[PDB]
């Protein structure tokens, strides 16, 4: 009907949208701000986070430079180098333990200068043996323990008569004939009981000695030999040589005793021959009554050329009587070749043997070089484990001042409630995004068309 | 045609007017030529509206018709005292509202003993009341009179006018309580 | 040309409309943030409040005179010197003591020759020491210690008579020398006539050695020998020296062992002028008789008076009474003695050795307590290390110190920052509403326009 101001109320239909209109717009624009807010304050934060890295860098720097880190990486390497040291030094244990029997060694082996020493000791005291004094006393020359000698032969023999036998005593009666020196102390070993006798020929007679013997003052009681002096044949004994025998070689200061020494001896058929290195044929052809020739070395040792047949060496004593009837021209000078030779020896021997003596030094010398290395060992292993010691006495001590890293944890902490933050307005954008939509599209499409027939008056 | 299409003109003016003061901030001062200016050109373009409608000869008719007549010198001297009240009441003929005289003044219609909501005002009574003050309690009576007992009003409220003077003071004076003490409090913290 | 274009008022009131729109919005657009600005200051508050409670709640215990300590570095120093000088003493004591142990080891091995020696002449035993009777047997003891190693020579010459023929002990192996003549007694006891020089090589050019034969031909194997000693003789060679046909058959006809008795109840020669007695064929039937060690010869002579000719020199022995056992009343010890008071000699030293490594352990001992002692120590002084701990807490609340200053500092840049650039954010918005206005307020030009122009 009439076409009239009905229609003017609906002026308002803008205005409702409009009221919505600012809402929806306001609402996203702050939320999206707020986002890029939270967004400025997570790269503000992650700007720090290369910095407090160089800050714990930097904490690791001074500790680097205050000698704080350096035993971290040690420590389990230095307990394995103590226990090395440990066994290092039980390794230096069980060497010195190996340098005193290395002591034991050198005492054992210089037991060998007291058997050097016995063996020179006498000898070297034989050596006297050239004059020192004579007669009563001459312990070497006309006497060799006791002193009393002379008196014997005007004790036992003052009742000379009562003897079975003929006697001037008898020990100073016996002498070596002609012949080479040396061969004076080899009959001694045979004939030992002549060179102190004191004949008798009955029992009795022998008998009263044992009683008489200490009357005088002197009690050897050596035995004593039976026999009575007188002289005899030996014809059909005697050997094919024209060399001397011990018959030629002794002396008959007494021709009984020559009968006395082929009784008591069968020396007859003995013979002498310098040395042992020598024909052996002559004595080996076995004729009738071939016989053994004697030779001897040294004062101390000789030898038999017992037909060939026979070879052995022989003892004889180191002090005897039997003396030669060489005149007093110069005694032993004379004969100082053959005596020198069995002193000298000895001399050579321990001169030429200290090469050993040389040698056992040396070897000490080695071991005592080992042994001051072993020292040097002992003072390198000390030094060694005092440096461990000194780098474990350490460790950190005091050397902690790095509470920024407990400010770097609560600052990543932070960062990650920062983070937690940003994901939050992601999904308040999310939200804003699907609640602006749905009435923006409204407001538009009501915007646009409800602007209508605004004022078709005719 | 050619008519009435350019009565919007005011319709929306008046939006264009109001929206300044409700945003601009008071913590900027200077106000009398800066607000002056830019509204008497509203009266340089209603005079327009007089002398555009042909003559159905300069253009009689008073001025003084604007409904935004009011709107003139309302936000200078306003700020600590918003009801600039004058010890007189019957002095309107003169157009400075300020002549030579001020005191103190009291702040509510009896809303709970508490500061003005939203008034309201009529020819007979000359004098201004809130809304809700005079139907929400008073509702019971079909028509009640004074607000006390033999005093001066005279009322008949079937057909009073809305008032939309008022509420333009309301929130400078509550928003003044909070930006200077937020500036103070700026300060507080600024000592922290 | 003219006035044909109406529209042209709708064409300039529209722009200006969108313009009186538009800036309204952001004007409460951008007021909107100054108030969680404001929010955030008010956090600023809160904590830096809290800041000035801990300020206190930290120094209570942030007092820094709590100082890492003094001197307990130095003390770490003198007591980690202090047990390298006990490890030092420690090692020094060892070698010390290590020492003495092998100088008492060496008693523990050369007490079994005071043992071995405890016997008559200085050793009789069955081991290979017995040989060291006299110096001058290193011969016979380098023999001995390589005639083993032959495959018959050990067997062909055999090791010295102690060893195969060995006397019963002390009291006979004396006797040996004169049992098996002394000349071959330190020689090797040789088999047969085959062993006489087949077996030289080894030994002759090094150690002494003696041969010995015999030989049976004719007619007449050996003749009664055995009971013609009715002399009061019952002990014999060939007993009391372990004989056996591996060792004495050659000696019947060179060292004429068919007499050597072994006497107990000794009885003098001289009751004799009786063996003159010829064996038939007018020569002695008595070769040798022997009573203790009073060994008497026999011997033939075949010119002259025919005399008799006996001798009484004989092999020395120790006693010569009747009795039993011992053979020593005035006194017991004698020079065979002091090779076994050896033992008290080396027991002297020894007890010596072994209080002196007694005391050198009690040295041990204490020197491990006073290093273990110091190593308590070293652990009541670690304990520390929690004290150490104090400076730890004092400096976390330090570096919290730095955390809430590093906060007020860069919280008041931001604040500070952020309030001026919203507010002239919203002042310069307070100019472009107004000169738009002012642009505005020409637009109304346009209505004198038009409606009359037209």
């Amino acid at each position: 009907d009439a076409k009239v101001i009905y229609v003017n109320e609906k002026d308002s239909e803008h205005q409702n949208a409009r009221e919505l209109l600012r809402d929806v717009k306001s609402r996203f624009e702050k939320e999206k701000s707020n986002q890029a807010e939270a967004q400025s304050n997570i790269d503000q934060g992650r700007k720090k986070v290369d910095a407090l890295n160089k800050t714990i860098a930097h904490l690791e720097e001074e500790l680097t430079k205050e000698m704080g880190g350096d035993k971290d990486q040690m420590r389990q390497e230095l307990e394995q180098l103590e226990k090395a040291n440990e066994k290092l030094r039980e390794v230096n244990n069980s060497l010195v333990v190996s340098l005193q029997d290395v002591k034991n060694e050198e005492r054992d082996i210089q037991h060998e200068r007291e058997s050097e020493l016995r063996t020179i000791s006498r000898s070297i005291q034989n050596k006297k043996v050239e004059l020192q004094n004579i007669a009563k006393g001459n312990d070497t020359f006309l006497m060799n323990f006791d002193r009393n000698m002379d008196r014997l032969l005007r004790t036992i023999e003052q009742r000379k008569n009562e003897f079975e036998t003929p006697a001037i005593g008898l020990g100073s009666l016996v002498t070596i004939r002609k012949g080479f020196e040396k061969w004076t102390r080899s009959i001694q070993r045979a004939i030992s009981s002549s060179l102190n006798a004191f004949v008798v020929s009955n029992p009795k007679d022998n008998r009263l000695f044992r009683d008489i013997m200490r009357s005088c003052g002197i009690r050897s009681n050596i035995p004593i030999v039976t026999y009575c002096l007188s002289q005899f044949d030996y014809s059909k004994g005697r050997a094919h040589g024209n060399y001397p025998t011990i018959v030629d070689a002794l002396e008959f200061s007494k021709p009984e005793i020559e009968c006395l020494f082929v009784d008591l001896s069968r020396i007859e058929r003995i013979v002498l021959i310098e040395d042992k290195n020598e024909a052996r044929n002559f004595l080996q052809r076995n004729p009738v009554n071939v016989n053994m020739a004697l030779s001897l070395r040294d004062r101390r040792s000789g030898f038999q050329l017992s037909g060939g047949y026979r070879l052995d060496t022989v003892t004889y004593q180191d002090k005897i009587r039997l003396k030669v009837n060489s005149s007093s021209d110069n005694g032993t000078q004379y004969l100082k070749d053959l005596i020198e030779q069995e002193t000298k020896e000895l001399q050579n021997i321990r001169d030429r043997y200290e090469e050993k003596l040389s040698e056992v030094r040396s070897r000490l010398k080695e071991i005592d070089g080992r042994l001051k290395s072993t020292k040097n060992e002992m003072r390198k292993t000390n030094f060694r484990m005092t440096e461990l010691k000194m780098n474990v006495g350490k460790v950190v001590d005091t050397g902690i001042l790095n509470s920024k890293i407990n400010e770097r944890k609560n600052q990543e902490q932070a960062i990650a409630s920062y983070e937690a933050a940003k994901e939050e307005l992601g999904l308040k954008i999310e939200q804003i995004a699907q609640e602006a939509q749905p009435i923006k599209e409204q407001y538009d499409s009501t915007k646009l068309a409800l602007v209508e027939a605004q004022d078709e008056l005719q | 045609d050619l008519s009435n299409i350019y009565q919007q003109c005011y319709k929306q003016i008046d939006e264009t007017i109001n929206q300044l003061v409700d945003s601009t901030s008071p913590s900027t001062i200077g106000i009398e030529e800066q607000v002056a200016d830019i509204t008497s050109t509203y009266k340089l373009l209603s005079t327009y509206e007089s002398e555009s409608n042909s003559f159905d000869p300069e253009p009689a008719t008073m001025v003084n018709n604007t409904d935004t007549l009011k709107i003139l010198k309302v936000l200078p001297y306003i700020w600590n005292d918003p009801t600039c009240v004058i010890p007189d009441l019957q002095n309107p003929a003169d157009e400075d509202d300020l002549q030579i005289e001020g005191g103190k003044i009291e702040l509510t219609c009896p809303i709970t003993c508490k500061p003005y909501e939203a008034p309201l005002i009529s020819r007979k009574c000359n004098h201004v009341f809130d809304r809700d003050g005079i139907q929400n309690y008073l509702q019971g009576y079909t028509t009640r009179d004074c607000p006390q007992a033999a005093c001066s009003q005279v009322v008949s409220m079937r057909d009073f006018v809305r008032d939309p003077i008022m509420e333009l003071r309301c929130k400078i004076a509550k928003m003044k309580e909070s930006q200077e003490q937020d500036k103070r409090s700026s300060q507080a913290i600024d000592v922290l | 040309l003219k006035t044909d274009e109406f529209l042209k008022a709708k064409e300039k009131i529209n722009e200006i409309f969108e313009k009186l729109n538009t800036i309204r919005d952001e004007v409460i657009k951008k007021k909107n943030q100054n108030e969680y600005y404001r929010g955030r200051t008010k956090k600023l508050q809160a904590t830096i409040i809290s800041t000035k409670e801990d300020f206190l709640r930290s120094q209570e215990i942030l007092a820094q005179t709590h100082l890492p300590e003094k001197s307990v570095f130095e003390d770490i120093d003198i007591k980690r010197k202090e047990i390298i000088n006990k490890e030092g003493e420690i090692r020094d004591l060892i070698s010390e003591i290590d020492a003495k142990a092998n100088a008492i080891n060496h008693e523990m091995r050369s007490i079994q020759r005071q043992a071995e020696s405890k016997t008559k002449s200085l050793t009789t035993t069955d081991k290979i020491g017995i040989l060291n009777q006299d110096q001058d047997l290193k011969e016979v003891r380098d023999a001995v210690l390589m005639v083993r190693e032959h495959p018959e020579m050990k067997d062909k010459i055999l090791e010295p008579p102690i060893m195969t023929v060995s006397a019963i002990n002390a009291q006979f192996a004396a006797y040996l020398a004169q049992c098996v003549d002394y000349n071959t007694s330190k020689a090797l006891t040789v088999v047969d006539s085959d062993s006489y020089k087949l077996f030289a090589n080894p030994i002759l050019d090094k150690f002494k050695v003696n041969l010995r034969e015999l030989s049976s031909a004719d007619t007449t194997p050996p003749v009664p020998a055995e009971t013609v000693r009715d002399l009061g003789f019952e002990g014999y060679l060939s007993d009391f020296i372990t004989g056996d046909k591996r060792v004495m058959k050659m000696l019947c006809q060179t060292s004429k062992i068919h007499t050597i008795p072994v006497s107990r109840r000794e009885l003098t020669p001289a009751q004799i002028k009786k063996l003159i007695t010829p064996r038939p064929n007018g020569k002695i039937l008595f070769k040798r008789i022997i009573h203790g060690n009073r060994l008497v010869d026999i011997k033939q002579s075949a010119y002259g008076s025919k005399q008799v000719f006996p001798t009484d020199v004989s092999i020395k022995q120790t006693n010569f009474y009747q009795g039993s056992i011992m053979s020593n009343e005035q006194k017991i010890r004698i020079e065979n003695e002091i090779i076994n008071l050896k033992n008290e000699y080396n027991d002297r030293k020894s007890t010596l050795d072994a209080l002196s490594n007694q005391k050198s352990g009690y040295r041990h001992e204490l020197s491990e307590l006073a290093s273990k002692n110091d190593d308590i120590n070293r652990e009541a002084h670690q304990l520390n290390e929690i004290r150490k701990k104090y400076t730890m807490r004092k400096s976390t609340i330090e570096t919290l110190r730095e955390k809430l200053d590093q906060l007020k500092r860069e919280a008041r840049k931001d604040v500070s920052q952020k309030i001026k650039d919203i507010d002239d954010q919203i002042q310069q918005l307070l100019l472009k509403q107004r000169h738009l206005l002012s642009k505005m307020a020409s637009s109304m030009k346009s209505l004198k326009n038009c409606q009359k122009e037209l």
